């Protein structure tokens, strides 16, 4: 997806391979980027969120509840992404699409939330834009809008009991959140580069990622629960080969480019997981930045 | 479709069975196999001399002989020339697809191709990348197709079973195995053998939960977790890591098991893979 | 008359025309097997002319199959660092110009052809494997022999094969029967409303391209008309005339 | 000349002619392909009925290195989603008034070279599909008095009908795939075992019973053969049954010949020759005793 | 005779030098194929494994599919007397094709489609294609097909004749 | 036209920007086929030594299912047979067949997805074919005529038809479809139902020995180069 | 493969010769190619031919189960792919740029002209409804395809005939032709298309019926849809150079002149064709 030369990817990979990990941004492995992000950007959606990252790419989420003819769970919900310039059947489209929805499905508390009674339950649909071209690896910002946007979702407060054909107040401001102050699930895409653990990578960090996890995690430090991880094909594995100076390299030679040749090193992947569900840690960083977003 | 013979212009409806006894229904199938036990792997490789690598893999459903649940044909396609409108890789390109047979299809005519074929071709091509050498054959490509040609439970059944996802983590660890088995039949240089594996967090009752390998929805009453693992035991590594379940972050002991488990799930599958292979050479 | 022969209906010998000086010349619709039998391709008549020993099947059709030596009316798709890609044909396999086949071209003085430039050029080179070259020059002279781009306001007008050939071969009116261009230049007298002839020059390809210049727009649609709707019509030499008076009065 | 591997893959044509002429030198050597096969000699069937657990039938059919897996899974068809339909009295029929019969081929990406997911895709999946539609109407294999579902309270009617979703999956092809895959269309519909079903009035949908299971009353056993021309072009041809992929490629020309013997007198159900003129009526003749003989060790094997 | 699957570790990389089949990892040294292992024992002694691609200098087998008034297009084939499983497509330049008069030289005299050229690869190509070079005594065209479609034999370097039509063709004839 | 009429009817150059064309109709059915003379090959079909042959078959109404693919096979590998394929190596040869016109089976309600093969309908392909490639000049080894028998068995006795109505078709016992070059070879022989091989071989006599369309083939093919010919004198 | 175009003499004269008011064809700029309609022998078979522009056009109705757009509903359908026998530019199972835009077309002027009667098409509300599929058949290409096809399209459903139907204890009979004549589909007002194009660098100059080669010249062009009674169903002038909004008006009025003309021919050629049927 990402292209950049081998020189250059050595240097990225030196540098965040140092024990204190150089980011090319100067940021710290802990830290995120700046969050810019707006609520109930579409009027006439339940739930809507924009979200926009320094590295210049948004995405907007609507969220749309259909009284559909069925504690009773199902899941109703469905999600859409739509990226621009894509035949609507891609690897990375289908693949984000199923991970958000494994996200919110994965507790399925979020299902029962939109059980209006045993006769009727909200349909959910969830509608992903990434309104920027796919600049880099979408799934972060989606993941954050998603999380934005379902907690302005509104949901008609029903004027009708459950077995009758519910009917509901019509008023926005009465119809009370759904998520209102669990969590709806955030996730981050956490990398790893040699021991260390970075968080927010950048698309040139990211492509030079010996392992990179896609982990959902919600909270009710905070009371974190982890609800999936899934193994993001590091992009390092489809860059070019490095050209030392004057076959199989018998060395790691310094300086010169090569792909990660095997797995992620089963101690790592308990670390990448450990440093997401410490408690004080980047989850808390990510949910009091994404709190603190007027709704 | 013009390129298929459409069915009846009716929505057929599948088989809907009487259910006259709720008695005869009787009892909850239960695990019996050991926590710590896969079910019996049967691999064979060079099943479709065709293609340059080729294996089949298939399982007992229940650890039943003749019993047959999941069946996956694998067919490594040797590294061959890239196609001419995107001529050049420095890498070998992996290329995975993965298509339930019609007979294994959710729908028997279906408007769209599952969601879940797309998917698991994502995660093997993730596990399968990872133990490929793409450096050795730079400007080539290499196909890995596998055809799900049963899963473990009947897809339409599978939807009343909890939720299909515990299947395809089934069905990704049967992908995972019998690839490697086809890349190791194509001669296709491999840093090392992955094997998928795969093991689950169940409470079968109100004491507490156990860690279970190769799972099988039907066998437990809930799921609290499960993962699956395509993992390299000559190199400690894992290729491609797949977890879900509500697990509290007080609980990352269980995780942590869990993933060993699983890993160990990986290891047993391992050792059918190198013996199918050690006996075809 | 010429016997008609379907394909695969081999030509008798006694039909065959033999000479010991020359071999056979087969032309177009012919096809030649080392028994020595020859046999029809193609649908049509079979034409043997003793003066030259040669002998073809003589029919009527549109693709044009490029032949070496044949004059074809190409148009430019595309310049290469080299050459000027011509397409002879509507889908026909683009020909291959080369950038210094005009006269007195050198990589300095050679002509700026354009995208769509209309090229009137000899097929330097066909065979059954390689795509055909196309040349303007006489290579033995350099000379352009009435060959290059074809600059003069004009259009092109596309015509059965067979039909082209009856306007290139020298006797056209009095043996292919084709005299709707002496009729509309006047060089036909007592044809009526004459207007003293149009003026116009044509050149016509092989390939049934024919394309036909002048000042007048009106002359080109005319004369353009004339030869589409008289091959077309397969019109007799009177009803070409018949043809000419006709279009000569809705030209007024 | 070249080692017998360099040459089998550079000129396979005159390699292949080789084998199948043998040489003149020699008086041992008798006319045989690359594979060593006879020219008169077809691959030996094996069949493994039952095998897809799922399906209502299937079988899994190995002819040489081919390898068709063919699954039947019945569903059930309400007549008021039918259009077109009537009451029978107990048109083109209800097998085809209904599409009652869904064959569908797949020739399962990377089966084969020339089935690699980069390379273009070809009609011969299609038109093994209708090969299959047509002779599986026209052999009258599956009767419609099988298929449908009664009420009969105690005024009878036909509340649905079984659809047969016959699907077949070419998991290695190695040439000659309508005799495989046809083989595995008999062998799973024979072996097909459809759940009882009837109305019920009370949920007023179709029900099956979870054990009682009726089988399709399968007439006759129609087998196809296959054989393919090979040219020395004295003009010397060469029948070969079963063509290999590889004699497939060189063998322009190529005849079918779907026959039934259950009656004890050969009956042929479908002729498809093409390709080539070397099959005149003579040699047609002949390879009706050609397929007969095929039909009883076909016989054999699909019990 | 020694079996080794894939991740099989053969040895430090101070005692074997990696060969074919076999890849290094933290300073060790593992079969990267499931196939039997070979030690050169030519310093290091090389170590590979046995369970292909064509390769600079390799003498290739291959068969002419197009040609143009600048290069042929070939798929190779075989190389180095391996049959390829997969195929890649060669050009042949002009250039290529003799040793001398490359200029006189012309693809139609030397190759038409459906012959088999015996060729050696000069260069790893950009985009699809192998460049491969036929000028040397050893190379060039080893089985010609007439027009005729009858198969020719080498009258001379220059020509192949045909045994049944009798007719001769241009091409560029392999010596041995 | 209709099903009536003993004497195929047809025309070439029926559409003129067509390299050949031919509208041919017999026995109720009629076909109108465009044919390109050898033209650019889509990389996908360039074989090195002979032109493609593409047929293609569009049915009178509904899309051309897995039916016309079967169709398309079996002229593209008959006609890749006649036509002198060799002499245009990389070139393409489209050979385009459009259905007008079907006898309509008045016991039957209109069903466009059918897929079973319908020889009915390939003796009026062919020929139209056949024709198209003669209109287009094509070089060709032979000409070919196609011919449709239904062995309808009535009371005690077999009755042969010939050239049959798809009503015809459906109803017989079995059909035949027999296309003999015009050296008399045998080039199709597609046939269905339960038939013993006398049967076939009586068919065979049936569709070989009698409208004498190698005739018709020819008397058309000289008015049209008689006519477009008058000029030679 | 790509669209071959004309030759820059071509499009030269071309654009010359229409500013001089003058065609290739002899033709005035407001004028059309001869027009010729034939009915086939089969009920809904109609053949347009426009000089060399041929369109032969099917229509069908199958009962189907209603489901999707027309759960319910009862639904028309138009399909038009372009075969190479339009043109080698054209490949099966590839839409093209012309094929999208010539289908687009006919759909909103058949649907938005309201001239079909849904309603009366289903049998039985979301069980069974008649489907009227017409099937646009472009023999030959030589410029105006959207023109020659509406007038097919129409012609094949004003010829059409359904099989005839009955509820009869509300069970639904459907007849074929043998146990019943077929009915013929009601049909309110007939809409044509219209597709003037326009040359000049301005958009000054407009054409009323363009050959092939002066489709590949235009630097614009707009589709009208009108009744014979002047209700217009549609308007399509998608891009191209821009024209005074006046020309565009005049190209209405004009329009509207010849589809008066195209009604009385289709009402004359279907009277025609009626007494062949019933002498």
């Amino acid at each position: 997806h990402v292209l950049l030369s081998p020189a250059e990817l050595a240097y990225l990979h030196a540098s965040l391979s140092l024990t204190p990990p150089i980011r090319p941004d100067g940021r710290s492995p802990t830290q995120f980027r700046p969050l810019i992000a707006e609520t109930g950007i579409l009027p006439g959606a339940n739930g809507s969120a924009r979200v926009c990252f320094a590295d210049g790419t948004e995405a907007i989420v609507g969220v749309k509840a259909e009284v559909e003819k069925t504690t009773g769970e199902a899941s109703w919900v469905e999600i859409t992404v739509e990226i621009p310039g894509v035949r609507d059947d891609d690897s990375g489209m289908v693949f984000l699409a199923q991970l958000l929805g494994e996200a919110l499905l994965a507790d399925g508390e979020f299902v029962k939330k939109l059980w209006i009674n045993r006769r009727y339950h909200w349909k959910l649909y969830i509608d992903i834009l990434l309104i920027s071209p796919p600049l880099s690896y979408p799934l972060p910002l989606l993941s954050l809008t998603t999380h934005l946007a379902l907690l302005s979702t509104r949901l008609p407060r029903l004027k009708s009991e459950g077995d009758e054909d519910p009917y509901f107040d019509d008023d926005w401001a009465v119809a009370p959140y759904l998520f209102p102050r669990t969590r709806p699930p955030i996730t981050l895409l956490v990398m790893a580069v040699g021991n260390n653990i970075l968080f927010d990578p950048s698309k040139e960090e990211l492509a030079v990622a010996d392992v990179a996890l896609a982990v959902s995690v919600t909270a009710t430090g905070r009371k974190l629960r982890l609800l999936s991880i899934r193994t993001i094909d590091p992009p390092s594995r489809l860059t070019p080969p490095g050209v030392p100076n004057s076959s199989e390299p018998i060395e790691p030679i310094e300086g010169v480019w090569r792909a990660p040749r095997g797995g992620a090193k089963r101690l790592v992947l308990g670390a990448l997981v450990q440093k997401v569900l410490e408690k004080g840690g980047v989850v808390d960083e990510v949910l009091d930045a994404l709190e603190g977003v007027e709704l | 479709d013009r390129r298929r013979i459409n069915g009846p212009a009716g929505a057929t409806i599948p088989p809907v069975y009487e259910d006259s006894g709720i008695s005869e229904v009787k009892a909850l199938k239960i695990r019996s196999r050991p926590s710590n036990i896969i079910r019996k792997i049967y691999l064979k490789t060079g099943v479709t001399p065709s293609a340059s690598g080729s294996a089949y893999l298939e399982l007992e459903t229940s650890a039943n002989s003749g019993v047959s649940g999941l069946k996956l044909s694998c067919t490594v396609h040797g590294p061959r020339s890239l196609p001419r409108s995107s001529p050049f890789s420095p890498h070998m390109v992996v290329s995975t697809h993965v298509k339930y047979a019609p007979f294994a299809t959710k729908q028997r005519r279906g408007y769209l191709r599952d969601p879940t074929e797309r998917d698991l071709g994502i995660h093997l091509e993730a596990a399968l990348r990872g133990a490929i050498i793409a450096d050795r054959w730079p400007k080539s490509g290499v196909d890995i197709i596998i055809s799900i040609i049963e899963g473990d439970q009947d897809r339409e059944a599978s939807k009343t079973q909890g939720d299909e996802v515990w299947d395809m983590m089934n069905t990704l660890s049967g992908c995972i195995t019998v690839a490697s088995a086809a890349l190791a039949d194509a001669g296709i240089d491999c840093v090392d053998t992955v094997a998928g594996g795969v093991a689950a967090l169940v409470q079968d009752s109100d004491g507490s939960p156990e860690i279970v390998v190769d799972p099988i929805p039907s066998e437990h009453r809930k799921i609290l977790a499960a993962c699956c693992v395509a993992y390299l035991p000559m190199r400690d590594e894992v290729t491609n890591l797949w977890f879900r379940g509500d697990l509290p972050a007080s609980d990352m002991d269980l995780y942590t098991e869990l993933v060993e488990k699983g890993i160990q799930a990986s290891r047993s599958a391992n050792r059918v893979l190198v013996d199918c292979l050690t006996e075809t050479v | 008359t010429r016997p008609f022969v379907l394909p695969g209906e081999t030509i008798d010998p006694s039909l065959v025309p033999t000479h010991p000086k020359h071999p056979l010349r087969l032309g177009p619709g012919l096809r030649h097997v080392p028994p020595s039998d020859i046999i029809p391709t193609v649908a049509g008549q079979l034409i043997t002319n003793l003066n030259k020993n040669s002998m073809w099947v003589e029919y009527n059709s549109q693709r044009y199959v490029p032949t070496q030596n044949d004059l074809v009316l190409a148009q430019v798709l595309r310049s290469t660092q080299d050459s000027y890609l011509c397409l002879i044909t509507p889908h026909t396999p683009p020909a291959t110009l080369p950038h210094l086949a005009f006269e007195s071209a050198t990589k300095k003085t050679r002509p700026q052809l354009q995208p769509g430039q209309l090229v009137y050029a000899r097929v330097s080179l066909a065979n059954r494997h390689m795509d055909p070259e196309l040349e303007c020059v006489n290579p033995s002279t350099g000379k352009a022999d009435g060959l290059g781009p074809i600059t003069g306001p004009g259009c092109v007008f596309e015509v059965s094969l067979g039909f082209a050939r009856r306007l290139l071969m020298a006797k056209s009116r009095e043996e292919g029967k084709v005299g709707v261009l002496e009729m509309l230049a006047g060089e036909d007298p007592s044809i009526g409303e004459a207007g003293a002839g149009l003026a116009f020059e044509t050149a016509v390809g092989r390939n049934g391209r024919v394309w036909v210049g002048s000042e007048d727009v009106k002359t080109v649609i005319i004369v353009g008309r004339a030869l589409q709707e008289t091959d077309r019509g397969n019109l007799t030499i009177e009803g070409q005339r018949k043809l000419v008076r006709r279009l000569l009065r809705e030209m007024r | 000349t070249f080692p017998r591997g360099i040459f089998a893959k550079l000129s396979p044509h005159p390699y292949l002619l080789r084998t199948l002429c043998p040489d003149p030198s020699n008086s041992s050597s008798t006319p045989q392909r690359t594979n060593g096969r006879r020219p008169n000699e077809a691959r030996p069937f094996r069949v493994n009925l039952g095998s897809l657990s799922h399906a209502h039938g299937s079988a899994l059919v190995r002819a040489g290195d081919t390898t068709v897996l063919c699954g039947v899974r019945g569903e059930v068809l309400p007549v008021e989603r039918i259009p077109l339909f009537r009451q029978p009295d107990v048109g083109r029929g209800e097998l085809k008034e209904y599409d009652l019969l869904v064959p569908n081929i797949e020739l399962a990406t990377g089966s084969a070279p020339q089935f690699l997911p980069g390379v273009p895709p070809t009609a011969l999946a299609q038109t093994l599909s209708t090969r299959v539609y047509s002779l599986l109407h026209s052999t009258r294999l599956v009767s419609a008095e099988e298929l449908r579902i009664w009420y009969r309270p105690v005024q009878d009617r036909v509340v649905a009908y079984w659809v047969l979703y016959i699907d077949l999956v070419f998991l290695s092809f190695d040439g000659n795939p309508f005799d495989v895959a046809w083989a595995a269309v008999v062998a799973a519909l024979r072996d097909t075992k459809l759940p009882v079903a009837r109305w019920d009035p009370d949920r007023e949908m179709v029900v099956c019973s979870k054990t009682e299971t009726m089988k399709l009353t399968i007439k006759g056993l129609p087998i196809a053969c296959s054989a393919a021309v090979f040219l020395e072009k004295k003009n010397r041809h060469w029948i070969l049954l079963d063509p290999d992929r590889l004699e497939e490629s060189l063998c322009k020309e190529v005849i079918t010949m779907v026959v039934d013997f259950s009656d004890g007198e050969t009956r042929i159900r479908a002729i498809e020759k093409q390709g080539g003129t070397v099959f005149g009526r003579e040699l047609i003749r002949s390879f009706a005793l050609v397929a007969e003989d095929r039909w009883k060790v076909v016989k054999e094997v699909m019990k | 005779p020694t079996l080794a699957l894939p991740g099989q570790l053969l040895g430090p990389i101070s005692k074997y030098q990696p060969g074919p089949g076999t890849h290094v990892h933290e300073s060790n040294l593992y079969s990267s194929l499931l196939g039997t292992v070979h030690v050169t024992q030519p310093e290091l002694p090389t170590i590979s494994v046995s369970a292909i691609l064509p390769e600079v200098g390799n003498i290739v087998l291959c068969r002419v599919i197009r040609i143009t008034p600048r290069q042929a297009v070939v798929t190779i084939l075989v190389c180095g007397d391996t049959v390829l499983d997969a195929e890649w497509q060669g050009l042949i330049r002009v250039q290529d094709i003799r040793a001398t008069e490359k200029d006189r030289v012309k693809v139609y005299e030397s190759f038409r489609p459906g012959d088999i050229v015996r060729a050696e690869v000069i260069s790893l190509g950009d985009q699809a294609n192998y460049y491969l070079s036929t000028a040397r005594n050893e190379l060039g065209v080893i089985l010609a097909t007439s027009e005729a479609g009858n198969t020719m034999y080498p009258v001379s370097w220059r020509e192949y004749r045909d045994p049944i039509t009798g007719l001769t063709e241009l091409r560029k004839v392999a010596k041995p | 036209t209709t099903t009536a009429t003993t004497a195929p009817e047809a025309a070439l150059g029926v559409l003129p920007r067509a390299d050949g064309s031919a509208r041919y109709s017999h026995a109720g059915y009629t076909v109108t086929a465009s044919v390109n003379g050898p033209i650019e090959a889509q990389r996908r079909d360039e074989h090195p030594y002979e032109a493609h042959v593409d047929v293609i078959v569009r049915p009178a109404a509904g899309v051309g299912g897995t039916r016309e693919r079967h169709l398309e096979s079996i002229l593209q590998s008959s006609f890749a047979q006649i036509i002198l394929v060799k002499s245009f190596p990389r070139s393409l040869i489209q050979i385009v067949l459009q259905v007008e016109e079907s006898p309509e089976n008045e016991y039957v309600n209109t069903k466009l997805v059918q897929a079973s093969l319908n020889f009915a309908v390939m003796p009026a392909l062919f020929q139209t074919a056949m024709l198209a490639l003669l209109s287009a000049g094509v070089p060709m080894r032979a000409t070919a005529t196609a011919t449709a028998i239904a062995l309808a068995s009535e009371n005690g006795a077999t009755k042969t038809l010939i050239d049959p109505s798809p009503r015809q078709v459906e109803l017989a016992q079995s059909v035949h479809v027999f296309a003999f070059t015009s050296q008399d070879e045998l080039l199709l022989a597609e046939s269905e139902g339960d038939f013993t091989i006398k049967e076939w071989d009586a068919a065979y006599e049936t569709a070989k020995n009698i409208p004498d369309l190698r005739h018709f083939i020819r008397s058309t093919m000289e008015a049209k180069v008689a006519t477009d010919l008058h000029w030679k004198s | 493969p790509r669209e071959v175009e004309p030759s820059l003499s071509e499009r030269q004269f071309v654009l010359q010769a229409l500013q001089e008011g003058l065609r290739l064809d002899g033709r005035q700029l407001d004028q059309y190619r001869p027009l010729s309609l034939t009915f086939g022998d089969q009920y809904g078979v109609a053949d347009v031919t426009f000089g060399k522009t041929r369109v032969l056009a099917k229509a069908s109705a199958e009962v189907t189960v209603p489901y999707a757009d027309r759960p319910l509903d009862g639904i028309f359908t138009i399909a038009t792919e372009l075969s190479p026998m339009t043109s080698p530019t054209f490949e099966v199972n590839r839409p093209t740029e012309t094929e999208v835009l010539l289908s687009r077309l006919l759909e909103k002027t058949i649907r938005r002209s309201g001239a079909l009667d849904t309603e009366s098409l289903c049998l039985v509300a979301g069980q069974k409804c008649w489907s009227i599929r017409v099937d646009v058949h472009v023999m030959s290409h030589d410029g105006n395809l959207v023109d020659a096809a509406c007038i097919a399209v129409v012609a094949a459903l004003r010829h059409f005939r359904k099989p005839d139907t009955s509820i009869e204890s509300g069970v639904l009979t459907i007849y074929t032709p043998a146990e019943r004549e077929p009915v013929p589909l009601s049909w309110l007002h007939t809409p044509f298309c219209v597709t003037w194009s326009f040359f000049g660098d301005e958009g000054e100059i407009a054409v009323l019926d363009a050959t092939w080669l002066e489709e590949q010249v235009r630097v614009g062009s707009c589709t009208i849809s009108m009744n014979k009674h002047g209700e217009i169903c549609q308007i399509a002038k998608l891009g191209g150079t821009p024209v005074e909004a006046v020309s565009l008006l005049q190209c209405t009025s004009i329009a509207l002149t010849k589809v008066k003309e195209f009604s009385d021919l289709v009402d004359k050629k279907l009277a025609e064709d009626f007494k062949r049927r019933n002498p």
